[PDB]
């Protein structure tokens, strides 16, 4: 029983890593642990051997990585849409005013379903890659968001 | 939308639309701040940037620190992004007892080589910010032993 | 020790960001007639 | 396979060691740990001292 919750852990740490290094293809928890030609034994060893393998390919592959701040205005967002824009502020005075309202694209929209209000922004149209050169890192992701 | 000043290394620079201002380290002169007692060994701990611009609510500097030396470093540990330029440490929490190396830390303070201190898009998007610029600040926290 | 909400998003995806007022018709009528604009401070990382 | 991850790290600690005493010539991992007369074994103390 110990030796499948320890293989559950394993592969889990494993992925753990995989999302750190953002590279789904590093595979350390191989199979075969439980072998038969021991009769289990040496599943620890093994499990042990890999975890290192880990832990050494994340601190040769560790970075300190740039840490950026992004002020969206969400207002100013949907002015400055090329094809389908609207006024925030007008927009959601109306859809107060009269309790139906729909208006933009799939996925930078304002809408108001049901009773409650959805102002949906596609994290793609704010083009945060542009914001820096194309140099400095290729992977660049959210850490934190706050409104 | 052209222009270059100054020498290599202690230059101002308008290359393809990002400007450039570089100066470099051991002109800075910073070994004559203190007796040449008191310690030989004198390299920088954490180099932090103000700008001290009009910079508009909901508008953010875009600044990149680098250094351009021959000193080995750890990965990640020669550049920073600037974001708001007020006393900006480039980090979401500094930390001195961090465990992991702060950037520029272990540059020997009389290096050669030069920190760079590059605006993207200033042609361009940070126009109106970098005329509103006044000066640069640079604030070099350095430990002598 | 744990992950952040909306950590490890790449920042370059096609899904969306949707922020909703439940009762904007209703409790939060007068908050959101009062609201001026909605701004996000999005900290992200380049590696 | 454990010992060259092993040494490996060690090797890594030495250079976080030359960097933080600013001194290149300190030398600690001279090679040898894994001998051959006696097949391997006693690498880990060698690497402890």
């Amino acid at each position: 029983q110990f030796f499948d919750l320890t293989q559950s852990f394993c592969l889990m740490a494993q992925e753990a890593l995989r999302r750190e290094l953002t590279d789904n293809g590093v595979t350390f928890i191989r199979g075969g642990a439980w072998n038969g030609t021991t009769a289990g034994l040496m599943a620890g060893e093994t499990l042990l051997l890999n975890l290192a393998e880990m832990e050494k390919v994340w601190l040769e592959r560790d970075e300190r990585a740039l840490e950026v701040t992004r002020t969206v205005s969400l207002a100013q967002f949907y002015q400055a849409l090329s094809s389908d824009n609207f006024n925030l502020t007008e927009k959601l005075t109306q859809f107060l005013r009269e309790g139906k309202g729909n208006v933009g694209a799939s996925g930078n929209e304002l809408k108001l379903s049901n009773r409650q209000i959805e102002a949906s922004v596609r994290l793609s149209d704010l083009k945060i890659f542009s914001d820096y050169p194309e140099s400095l890192g290729n992977t660049r992701q959210l850490k934190q968001v706050s409104v | 939308g052209k222009g270059n000043v100054g020498a290599s290394g202690n230059e101002l620079k308008l290359s393809n639309r990002q400007i450039e201002a570089s100066v470099r380290l051991s002109d800075l002169k910073i070994f004559s701040d203190y007796p040449e007692s008191l310690g030989n060994t004198r390299q920088l701990k954490q180099v932090s940037v103000t700008l001290p611009a009009l910079v508009g609510p909901y508008e953010d500097i875009r600044a990149v620190l680098n250094y351009g030396g021959s000193i080995v470093m750890p990965r990640g540990c020669s550049a920073i992004a600037l974001s708001h330029g007020v006393n900006d440490s480039g980090q979401f929490m500094l930390d001195f007892n961090d465990s992991r190396y702060l950037p520029f830390e272990g540059i020997s303070v009389n290096d050669s080589g030069s920190l760079t201190l590059s605006f993207p898009d200033a042609t361009d998007r940070q126009k109106a910010l970098l005329e509103s610029l006044s000066d640069i600040i640079l604030h070099i926290r350095y430990t002598i032993r």
